[PDB]
């Protein structure tokens, strides 16, 4: 039986089958919902668009989030996003397959109650597990041990673990990632002229985001450049023709992870909440992790977050031990990829969470079971 | 009788560069920087002392005990009486 | 991803190519302990029943002296990272020591700054001096103007743009001692003692062992020690460059008199580079307002 | 000297001098160009109404709005809109008279770039100054924190100052403002 990975993150749900190297079914989590008035009677004009559906007719839909700051709000529409990625995208029944799921730290434990809820009453399924991002960054990662900065959508969070053991105290959340950008880089290109405010205008800022952004080496030495020639702007072709070109917003844009201040935070950049959780653990142990700083989600796609990152950590931290940055190409996908690897494990099989558990112990035996 | 001596002395006052003088018999050893230095056949580059000079040389009026900041917020706070 | 028959075949026929520092280091933390090898050895029935964990084990227990073979592939990848991060860095250590001490336009520049300086605190007790330390360099931009826009070492790399333009050609000459070493030479040091002596116990070890392992190691075990006692000599050049250049600037050498001149150098340098691009800047500005 | 109050609205331009309480020169921004065709020989019609004269006679003028959502369009027409209240309506000499700006917030910043460039240049000023326009609204009420909704004509925008600082990241703006109402009422 080939068990399913679904990380059901902030900005895109991924999901595909266990034993796997890549996901199959990879989408955005939005609930589109028309604005307009329809006059066309006929060929199924449905109330609500989920996924690449309400991403490609974007321009007459409303689109909400569900997941917002990684907290799953809107509990409806997380159960549309749900219902598309098992019958439309995966078109499995759920009640043959186990599915794993992925969660945030330092999560509400409601949260967790009413995801098992969904999981066991709703769609059914034969097993399920509910894992942090972290661990599962970590375990594709291919090392039992390390410090995983996961940054997505909405949540940058910094997550020690020593041997399988995730330290619970000094672990640290900081709500400044992907849609924070997105919503800073609409107030920037303002100065150019381009004005940006609808939630369908959101994807079009987002994909210029994705295209074209890149994390400075240098922050200073990049104004300089910038303001001294115009060699780094970079033109851009809208969906309805129009030009665009944006000069030092590629890069002012990625510097509000490391400068909270842009957009008025009164915390410092992720390098100091990385440093901070090294010196929450315990200074044995804290050797390994300068050596193995791991990253995942997609906010770390920016081709130069690596060297930048390696700079301000061994700025921080002493010099007199070694530095390295784990960021390997595959670290978008890197949750789904250690899902994959951890459900078609042996060992795997006596830690799954049956019906059985379910009926006996309410939606609640996965607090006791899982960290 | 060196070259880096011999100073014309300034007729307005000049800033102070502030450093640590090395006593005279330890720079003019033999492993120093200053024994080839103080050779008359080294490249002394002259100073333009003229420049050092220019550049390094040392209604009623409404008297008020306070700031600007306090004033204007005070004067904003008053005409509106 | 593959299986347990070929990474241990991989152990065993001592290929580094798939064992980095980090899975190694895993797998050392993941070594089978005394009782799971003595109920392993005392497994009789059939090994398809174990798991592949309990199988990969019994593959590790097979291969012959296979704890001190993953000590080689170790100490063999570890010496590998440490000389080369040590030994360019190392290198540009001795290349700023031999030129720090042999400088063409450095002696004209600090003659200048010490006309400059005897010409500025002139009747003063620090006046009518004959030189001073490496240290005053840092202090060259302390000295500041009426306008406070100019200080001392930028008004003299303006002064010496028209006057006498080699000392332009001065951060030339000091490129190798540019960037300093970076962090700690003692520190490495310890580190590539201790290598050094984990590598000739390592020798020891294997010339206790088997030929296999023999003829397998001894010669990266030999080179290993041959490139780390070449880096030892490197430390001794390093350490008479050190006192030489403590006996050049005037300096005892029981103080640091390595680091601190790199650092300050180095501070030095990146200050002629800020100074020579503020009064470009400065000169760009004085035309753009002029036209 | 006096100072002068320019209030170049996106509705109507409100001009004046400091010191007072009134603004002396209240008038529409518009530029109103004839369209259809003259028959007098005499010449005196001007190829461009501004102001009261396009107001007064606007029923053979197309009239052109140089500013759209706080946005400058049409720079000559603001020139002229410029020119207007400096030598017509205020009829002050602009070189020697400083003369208070004010802009809304969030900007192109072209747009205030092309506003110094053309008050230092062709209406050259001894002095001027740009100001965000909430905070001379609340400087209107005599205190100094408070949020100010202001509602133009081309932007509804707010702002909220603490001690004389406006935050800048919480200042929000919206392309809805008068002549949005005007369109949807006609
Ligand atoms: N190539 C890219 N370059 C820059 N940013 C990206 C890129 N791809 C994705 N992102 C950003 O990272 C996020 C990727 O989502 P992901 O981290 O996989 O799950 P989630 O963020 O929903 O938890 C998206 O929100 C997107 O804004
Ligand atoms: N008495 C009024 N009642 C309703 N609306 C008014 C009144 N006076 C002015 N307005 C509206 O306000 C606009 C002018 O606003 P104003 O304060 O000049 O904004 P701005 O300075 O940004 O142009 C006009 O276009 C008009 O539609
Ligand atoms: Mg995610
Ligand atoms: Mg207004």
């Amino acid at each position: 039986t080939t068990a399913l990975v679904c990380d059901n993150g902030s900005g895109l749900v991924k999901a595909g089958f266990a034993g796997d190297d890549a996901p199959r079914a990879v989408f955005p989590s939005i609930v589109g919902r028309p604005r307009h008035q329809g006059v066309m009677v006929g060929m199924g004009q449905k109330d609500s668009y989920v996924g690449d559906e309400a991403q490609s007719k974007r321009g007459i839909l409303t689109l909400k989030y569900p997941i917002e700051h990684g907290i799953i709000t809107n509990w409806d529409d997380m159960e549309k996003i749900w219902h598309h990625t098992f019958y439309n995208e995966l078109r499995v029944a759920p009640e043959e397959h186990p599915t794993l799921l992925t969660e945030a730290p330092l999560n509400p434990k409601a949260n967790r109650e009413k995801m098992t809820q969904i999981m066991f009453e709703t769609f059914n399924v034969p097993a399920m597990y509910v894992a942090i991002q972290a661990v599962l960054s970590l375990y594709a990662s291919g090392r039992t041990t390390g410090i995983v900065l996961d940054s997505g959508d909405g949540v940058t969070h910094n997550v020690p673990i020593y041997e399988g053991y995730a330290l619970p105290h000094a672990i640290m959340r900081l709500d400044l990632a992907g849609r924070d950008l997105t919503d800073y880089l609409m107030k920037i290109l303002t100065e150019r002229g381009y004005s940006f405010v609808t939630t369908a205008e959101r994807e079009i800022v987002r994909d210029i985001k994705e295209k074209l952004c890149y994390v400075a080496l240098d922050f200073e030495n990049e104004m300089a450049t910038a303001a001294s020639s115009s060699s780094l702007e970079k033109s851009y072709e809208l969906p309805d023709g129009q030009v665009i070109t944006i000069g030092n917003e590629r890069f002012r844009c990625p510097e509000t992870l490391f400068q909270p201040s842009f957009i008025g935070m009164e915390s410092a950049g992720i390098h100091e909440t990385t440093y901070n959780s090294i010196m929450k653990c315990d200074i044995d142990i804290r050797k390994d992790l300068y050596a193995n700083n791991v990253m995942s989600g997609g906010t770390t796609m920016y081709p130069g977050i690596a060297d930048r990152m390696q700079k301000e950590i061994t700025a921080l931290a002493p010099s007199t031990m070694k530095i390295k940055i784990i960021a390997p190409p595959e670290r978008k996908y890197s949750v789904w990829i250690g899902g994959s690897i951890l459900a078609s494990l042996s060992t795997f099989q006596q830690m799954w969470i049956t019906k059985q558990e379910y009926d006996e112990a309410g939606p609640s035996i996965v607090h006791r079971k899982c960290f | 009788v060196p070259s880096h001596r011999r100073v014309n002395p300034p007729t307005l006052r000049m800033k102070k560069l502030n450093w640590q003088k090395l006593p005279s018999n330890v720079a003019r050893e033999h492993n120093s920087m200053w024994a080839s230095l103080s050779s008359p056949d080294a490249e002394a580059v002259e100073p333009d002392f003229s420049s050092i000079e220019r550049l390094f040389s040392f209604e009623p009026k409404e008297i008020t005990f306070l700031d600007a900041k306090k004033s204007l917020n005070l004067n904003i706070f008053l005409k509106q009486f | 991803k593959c299986s347990n028959e070929e990474v241990a075949a991989m152990i065993r026929a001592g290929d580094t190519t798939k064992f980095d520092v980090e899975v190694l280091k895993q797998l050392l933390k993941l070594l089978p302990e005394k009782h799971e090898i003595e109920n392993l050895r005392a497994f009789t029935e059939e090994r398809a029943k174990l798991a592949s964990a309990d199988h990969f084990y019994l593959l590790l227990l097979a291969i012959p002296c296979y704890q001190l073979r993953i000590e080689c592939m170790l100490l063999c990848e570890g010496a590998a990272a440490v000389l080369d991060m040590v030994r360019p860095k190392a290198q540009l250590v001795l290349a700023a020591c031999e030129s720090l001490l042999t400088s063409r336009q450095l002696p004209i520049f600090c003659q200048l700054i010490l006309r400059i300086g005897n010409f500025l605190n002139y009747g003063s007790h620090t006046g009518d001096a004959d030189g001073f330390k490496i240290s005053t360099l840092l202090k060259l931009t302390e000295t500041k103007s009426q306008q406070n826009r100019v200080t001392l070492l930028h008004h003299v790399l303006e002064e010496a743009e028209k006057s006498h333009p080699d000392l332009l050609q001065l951060p030339r000459d000091l490129e190798q001692p540019s960037q300093a070493a970076g962090i700690n030479l003692e520190i490495i040091r310890s580190e590539a003692s201790s290598n050094l002596k984990k590598l000739l116990e390592t020798e020891r070890k294997v010339s206790a062992s088997v030929a296999e392992v023999q003829e397998q190691y001894t010669e990266r075990l030999q080179a290993s020690i041959s490139a780390f006692r070449a880096l030892d000599e490197l430390f001794e050049a390093i350490e008479q460059k050190q006192r030489e250049l403590a006996d050049y600037l005037c300096e005892d050498a029981q103080q640091l008199s390595l680091e601190d001149t790199f650092s300050t150098m180095k501070a030095f340098r990146d200050l002629f580079l800020r100074a020579l691009k503020e009064n470009k800047d400065r000169k760009e500005q004085a035309a753009k307002a002029e036209r």
